[PDB]
């Protein structure tokens, strides 16, 4: 993927590895080495009008 | 081929009968035993008394 990894306070259960959003997109991921929860946010995008 | 166990432990004050309510069973362990199972039996403890 591609995004910004921000440390998050998601209440991940010990047996849960990632948290798909309602849109079934992997919103948060458990870091495999350090068992911590990192929220994933898509890098900033938008329209550009002139 | 995976033997999955889900478990839940709740304090119930009811004296007899299966309680009425909701409680989700968090996974306990999954084992790749890979065997065929068609029957099962429960094991109980015995209290030896004089
Ligand atoms: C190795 O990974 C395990 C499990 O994620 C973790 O507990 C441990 O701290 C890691 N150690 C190193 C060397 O990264």
């Amino acid at each position: 993927g591609t995004g910004v990894l921000t440390e998050s306070n998601k209440k991940f259960l010990p047996f849960q590895q990632f948290g798909r959003d309602i849109a079934d997109t992997t919103d948060a991921v458990r870091d495999p080495q350090t068992l911590e929860i990192l929220d994933i946010t898509p890098c900033s995008f938008g329209g550009v009008s002139v | 081929g995976y033997f999955k166990i889900y478990s839940k432990h709740t304090p119930i004050n009811l004296v007899r009968g299966l309680p009425q309510g909701f409680s989700a069973l968090e996974p306990l362990v999954d084992l790749p035993i890979g065997i065929n199972i068609t029957r099962f039996q429960t094991l109980h403890i015995s209290y030896l008394t004089p």
